[PDB]
């Protein structure tokens, strides 16, 4: 679950489990 | 395999930590998200709100309506004070107040506090009051002309009910600390009588105020911690 | 001439003809606080000239037993015209100084001063335990400490100066900004030294920033000890500025 | 851009608070100071409008102030114990019906929330006492009992299979076991408080237990009898992930009592039952 | 280029020393080895001003003598003791007043400076004595109270609950545990130093402990009571990272006595109280 | 999962290790930075800064000012010595110096240290003082003459107070120890009369000295360790 | 969290949690 | 091709030896097989030059001969022991100053040549002899005091505190500890062998103890007195990495009798003091 | 967290591993390296030097 | 500290630490 | 055994050991 | 040692030691 970014300052949002439940903190706003 | 290197703090558990775990519950699917009017995104919305100030709590009001009032009343003296509190926003009388709360669940706090005030006499009673803040470094004023040379607003009583005096982050340090401190301590607001009560014939002699408080938009609370203004003695059971 | 030095602030100008250059403290020229360090947010009252001027301490005699002497800023200058009236009406304030320190003799005379500017000079106790100095010891006003006169109180501050009144040596003072006053040299000593804390602005009453210390490291001499050699500062406040007014603050 | 949110994201500078501007004397017939209350709103004067302000640039962030950080912390919920005193099969198994209600800490919290949604993350830390000397291997179940599934009453009961149930098996020494759960309720967010019943009769329950029933934890040594009797805790600790809430409220003044309701006691002198402190007079500080 | 910038780390060759230059004779009526120290100003003459100098190519590198390399080892700060001796619920839980003032090899460091910044990595190594032979199954809790959060009066009290404060759980047999903190004053910087007082009485606090308070550590052995006592001893270890420092200054000359005080105490023979060994004459090197 | 080689090493603490750690405080925010004057980024910094040698601390001297000076007087004899030390940068007395003191947390050294002198006697007493460094492989000169055939330089006192020497690096390896070595150390200072301290009538026949040192371009540090110039007896209470 | 350079040499700068304290040691200058 | 460098790296075939070359008869008045042994160089004579050979394709690689290879493998330099017997404060810390020369085996090796830079790669494997039963909890402390700073006299000094100093904290039951140091030396390689002193003097020391002062390893049981006792030998093992040798010598013919020192003892029969295993005569093979 | 599965062997000290560990000296930065005449690179060199044959040990 | 190289055969020379004395087993000549 | 996807939102269906029985719970329909 | 193939189906065949004996079992044919 890679949500890979470009900037170089590359972002790997990885999700690891196939749940939603299983993610980490949510964003803001 | 691929080399790896443990490192210390593997296996603990910290409360706060940020970390993903499988699902119990897998191939579930929650509940459509319906509209629910409220929604709250951040505690700061609820510190911008107005409450009532638990202001007149001495021991023989608490647990009365008149613990949130001050009365008013001809004065036969002139520049009498009417009360005087601290500034400390989780200090006593202010702690109970949603903001009071709010603050007691973090450790540092900063901005500008809003105090608002409205008079509940009768449409014929008048009245011009005096409202100071005090920043610190001294004393809380012993007079109405000590309190004067700070920052103030002369409140003038009339067809609008309410006025609001605004306390200005005046501090060394870019923040303060929640709990009583020294170092940090805010300062204090006391009221005076600019002119006096005065009412014409048949007309109750004596009258309430409402006091309120809430932060304004540069109020912000940080490092959260546990409250003190809340406890368990004992189990909670069914 | 590279010797001569005039320095004017506000109504007052001071001159010296024979100094060592001026030390400028960590390189930084006092300046009023920018709206990106500020976090008071009342409008600043900045006095300009009525403030920033000269104010001369009392003078102090320098002899063949003295062992230094010390002043705490801004505590110095609380009595001060202008400046010492702002600091007691304000919560908050903020300043740099110029200190020019004054000693002339003759070229029969030797000694040497180190004139040194100690910022948070947190002073210690001797023996006394966890016992910490007290407010009324390190708040002497324009009369500073005389080093080895005070008759020992429990809260009273060290005088020990070859350990810096605080437990560090005396030789490493020179890593803080600092000039000597070497009578074959000069007859004076003049440092600039800019606002340092860790806050934007302060309590001046009760955080002093700087402290001004001066030990003789080389004992006065000559052959007409009768004739009195003193020791004179005058400081000027800098870019002072004061926040949260309120009454006057009356202290003790 | 998602990098540069990121990089928010790191420093925690997501929610910037704004900016004072400088502000001047005025002499209007324009009074900002000047409202009512009575309205039900409140007076948005700031301090520009009452004094005279320098400009300051603000970098103070409300990040750590937004309901995912508030509820987003593990607190304990649940205290399960299984004493080994004089009868292993009916000592070394247990049950619990869940709730957030056992715990002030954490419970207070969420009942700043009329509603609230969320997804849970459960750690459990167990601590096994050696009573008796030596622990010997402590192997632990922790089976989730929806609603409607057998509970199991004996050590060795069938239900124990989970054959469709969530178990978790922990064996000590290894980490602290840790699971997430969606959203578990057949409504669109759990009631935090509830003015209704479940009939309406005289005899009807009132309040959250009418709504809120999360089932059952069921406990049990999976390790047979051994010489030596231990005394197991297991400490169950929960955070709200991906959170989201409605209509805030008063914070609990007084002491809880009971679990899904409101009820309280109060004393001869309640004073004592609040948290404020009586004040001498109203002029003394 | 962040990849030769990356070389550079990784051979330690950020910060490079100046070469020594080859000089010759010189007859001039500039004199640079003349100056005046009155200035306050260090006279900048080099070898090469002094003597006839070859010519060198340094290779020497400055990156361990940066800010961030002194005050990024991590040493202890506290040792927490926990010692079963006849009552367990007294014995099993403490607190410390957390400071950087204990333990002279690291306070030592940050006072060379009267002002640092910066972010603190805690390793935490704890040891269990088994004072009686078995240790059991020890689970440890380690709880942040920030100034003003409730501290727990009993090793049961409900603040351990922790449903906002930070706790960190270790079990024994499991690495060391090991958190960040970020900058935590509500100033700029942490003093080191501070000439000032919380009032202006003649009891007003002097020194850094009116600036300087961090809050308290609570532990506690989340193990209840087992047959064979233990003595827990638990060693804090702090270490700097993300440096920033100002204004540096003399380094400690004598012990220690308090915290947040340079008070110090002097014998009748001071030379024993400082690390000068006194010198037989000025010839006898 | 991916398969995994957990390498010797893991799990272990090791106080210099880089490694990255779970934040306590999630979504805190740290307080501004502000200016500050002064900032420090590296020890050299303060290396480079002249600090007093106690070179005249004979134990009755120690805890007096005057450990910081040399005493310097008209002489019936020619060639004199005045005063003589290690150059060694943690021998005594240089040990308790700010270079002293900061190399005593480092193992190695390598670099040419400057020594200055500032004379305080009146601006009428003249003088002529020969210094000299005395590279090792020979005992400290006995005399004027075997110190002057080393490094060495020539001061005359006059309108500028201060001379410096600069002791260069000649050794054979690239660094030295800290810490008294026989194969590392540096070898001596020694200061001799040139000529004489000359007075006119009427002026004090005495004066002081004082001397400084730091390092110069090409000093540096090496191994960080604890020192040895500072010790914890027992423990540091509130 | 990765910075990732190229020059082939590869650099990955990798921040493994997100709020900067928990970064390791500082890069100089 | 940093890739089909690759393959030669994980086929180690990096280094081929040449391949032997068909010969044939010769009848020529230059004799290959003549030369003078006087000049001090090696005849490089071949095979293919005194008899008929065919040609053979080779296959074999001196990848496995390298130095990096011969050096490169970890071997004991160390045996440290903690024997505690009736004083638990005295026996449970020592130290030892570093050396690769009370081994043996790995101290021959690298004595085959005269100056050599190299990397270092320390692993520790400790062992606890439980003497009475148990061993408890066993968490130790190994640290590296460089020459000149304060060595610990007491197992609770303040210099444990490792303000500076790096030390390795191994909790029993987690992996074998082990860490790399960089080439340590004031000069540019190790001396292996010295022909100096630190002196002109009778009395001056001679060798490599002149120049080799690597510091000293103090090692302490960090936990508190336990009821057991427990002896606690903890083996040191040693590899080098990023090799550099230069100019080799003969292998040691005879036994190593003391550190920093090529000094030898020899009995009445020499023959027993080396390999050379005696010969009857000249013809018996 | 990445699923992970520790294979065997992991944790085992091979006195001929060839992993990366920890630097206990951070920021240290070795002698400069200076040229040495006689670096031996492989074990080779040495073989194809000649050396004398103790072929007359007999006892005596 | 990555070796990127290409051939697809692909080779990682990953260094994990930042100092040189941390890399494994040098390469040969 | 890397299926990746690529919308940016990269998807790593990872498949660690050689056995189709060895990978996890099948994709539905 | 990585052996990445692209068909989309990514595969990464690699070789986490320096020598061969190290590898898996064998391809087949
Ligand atoms: C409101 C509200 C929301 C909730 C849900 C709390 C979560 O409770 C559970 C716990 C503590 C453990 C498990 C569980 C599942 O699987 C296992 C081994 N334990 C499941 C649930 C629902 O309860 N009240
Ligand atoms: C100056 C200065 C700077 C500091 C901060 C020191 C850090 O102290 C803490 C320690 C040792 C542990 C924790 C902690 C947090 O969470 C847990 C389990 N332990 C928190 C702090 C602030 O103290 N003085
Ligand atoms: C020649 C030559 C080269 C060397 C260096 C040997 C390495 O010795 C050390 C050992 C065995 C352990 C440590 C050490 C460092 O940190 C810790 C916990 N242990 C440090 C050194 C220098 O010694 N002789
Ligand atoms: C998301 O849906 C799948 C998560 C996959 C976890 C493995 C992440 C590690 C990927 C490494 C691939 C390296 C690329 C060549
Ligand atoms: C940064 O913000 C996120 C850090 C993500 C940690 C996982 C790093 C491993 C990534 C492997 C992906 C392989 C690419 C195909
Ligand atoms: C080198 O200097 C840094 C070493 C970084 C170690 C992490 C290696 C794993 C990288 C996985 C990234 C996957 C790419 C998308
Ligand atoms: C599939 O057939 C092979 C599975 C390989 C497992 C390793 C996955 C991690 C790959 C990381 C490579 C990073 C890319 C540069
Ligand atoms: C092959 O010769 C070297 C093997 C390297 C093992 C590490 C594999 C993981 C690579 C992850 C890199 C992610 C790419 C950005
Ligand atoms: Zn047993």
């Amino acid at each position: 679950g890679a949500q890979v970014s470009r900037q170089s300052l590359n972002y790997f949002n990885i999700n690891y489990f196939k749940d939603a439940a299983s993610s980490g903190a949510s964003r803001l706003d | 395999g691929l080399p790896v290197y443990v490192t210390p703090g593997s296996g603990q558990f910290m409360t706060t930590d940020d970390m993903q775990s499988p699902c119990a519950l897998p191939w579930y699917h929650p509940t459509k998200e319906i509209f629910i009017p409220g929604e709250v995104k951040n505690l700061i919305e609820m510190c911008q709100v107005d409450t009532l100030i638990p202001i007149n709590s001495t021991q023989s009001n608490i647990g009365n309506v008149s613990m949130y009032t001050v009365t008013l009343s001809p004065q036969t003296k002139l520049a009498e004070e009417i009360f005087a509190i601290k500034v400390d926003i989780a200090s006593h009388p202010l702690a109970t107040t949603l903001i009071g709360e709010i603050a007691s669940y973090f450790t540092h706090w900063t901005g500008s506090l809003r105090f608002s005030f409205m008079f509940c006499g009768t449409a014929n009673t008048t009245l011009k009051v005096l409202l100071a803040y005090t920043p610190p470094g001294i004393g809380k004023p012993r007079s109405r002309k000590e309190a004067m040379l700070g920052t103030h607003v002369v409140w003038d009583v009339g067809l609008q009910s309410t006025v609001s005096l605004v306390v200005p982050w005046i501090s060394a340090s870019q923040y303060r600390f929640t709990t009583p401190d020294t170092y940090s301590s805010a300062g204090y607001i006391t009221c005076w009588y600019q002119t006096n009560f005065v009412v014409p014939p048949n007309t109750p002699n004596t009258a309430e105020m409402l006091c309120f408080v809430s932060g304004c938009k540069d109020f912000c609370l940080r490092m959260a911690r546990d409250t003190d203004l809340h406890k368990q003695t004992g189990p909670i059971t069914q | 001439s590279d010797r001569i030095i005039q320095i004017t602030r506000g109504d007052s100008t001071i001159t010296s003809q024979d100094v060592a250059n001026a030390v400028v403290g960590y390189g930084v020229w006092p300046h009023y606080l920018t709206p990106q360090d500020a976090t008071a947010i009342d409008k600043p009252t900045q006095p300009d000239t009525s403030s920033n001027r000269f104010y001369t301490l009392d003078s102090k005699m320098w002899n063949s037993t003295s062992k230094g002497w010390w002043w705490k800023l801004p505590d110095a200058l609380k009595d001060m015209g202008i400046f010492g009236e702002n600091m007691f009406y304000h919560f908050l304030g903020r300043s740099g100084y110029t200190v020019h320190v004054q000693c002339n003799a003759s070229k029969f005379h030797q000694g040497t001063l180190l004139v040194v500017m100690i910022p948070e000079h947190q002073l210690a106790t001797v023996n006394k335990g966890n016992v910490n100095a007290g407010y009324k010891y390190t708040h002497p006003g324009e009369a500073g400490r005389e080093v080895g006169t005070q008759v020992e109180n429990e809260k009273q501050p060290s005088d020990d100066n070859w350990l810096n009144f605080d437990g560090t040596l005396l030789g490493n003072l020179l890593i803080f900004p600092h000039q000597f006053i070497n009578l074959r040299s000069n007859n004076s000593a003049t440092l600039i030294v800019p606002y340092v804390n860790a806050v934007p602005m302060d309590s001046m009453v009760r955080h002093n920033n700087w402290s001004l210390v001066i030990i003789p490291v080389c004992q006065l001499q000559s052959n007409n000890i009768s004739n009195i050699v003193p020791i004179t500062v005058s400081i000027s406040p800098m870019c002072a500025e004061f926040s949260g007014a309120r009454a006057k603050t009356v202290v003790q | 851009n998602p990098v540069e949110r990121y990089v928010d994201e790191v420093l925690n500078e997501v929610l910037v608070v704004p900016n004072i501007n400088q502000s001047h004397p005025t002499t209007s017939n324009a009074a900002p100071v000047l409202d009512a209350a009575e309205t039900g709103h409140t007076n948005k004067i700031q301090p520009e409008d009452t004094i005279e302000t320098r400009y300051v640039q603000s970098s103070q962030t409300l990040d750590e102030m937004s309901v995912e950080s508030f509820l987003g912390r593990s607190g304990c919920i649940h205290e399960s114990v299984l004493d080994i005193v004089d009868n292993y099969n009916d000592q070394s198994f247990t049950k619990w019906n869940i709730n957030l209600q056992e715990m002030a800490q954490i419970r207070r919290k969420f009942e700043m929330f009329t509603y609230a949604r969320f997804d849970s993350e459960i750690t459990m830390v167990p601590s096994v006492a050696a009573k008796d000397g030596h622990i010997g291997h402590i192997v632990m179940q922790y089976m989730y009992v929806p609603p409607g599934a057998p509970i199991p009453t004996t050590r060795d009961d069938y239900a124990w299979q989970s054959g469709t149930n969530a178990s978790v098996f922990w064996q000590h020494g290894q980490p602290f076991p840790r699971f997430s759960l969606p959203f578990l309720s057949i409504a669109s967010a759990y009631y935090m408080f509830y003015d209704g019943y479940d009939g309406d009769t005289y005899k009807s329950r009132y309040g959250t237990v009418v709504t809120n029933d999360m089932g059952t934890l069921c406990s049990r040594i999976v390790t047979s009898e051994q010489l030596h009797k231990v005394k197991v805790v297991t400490r169950i600790y929960h955070k709200a992930k991906h959170t989201k809430a409605w209509c805030p409220r008063p914070p609990r003044a007084v002491q809880y009592s009971h679990t899904h309701t409101t009820n309280y006691k109060l004393s001869s002198e309640v004073h004592n039952d609040v948290a404020i402190r009586p004040r001498t007079n109203l002029t003394t500080v």
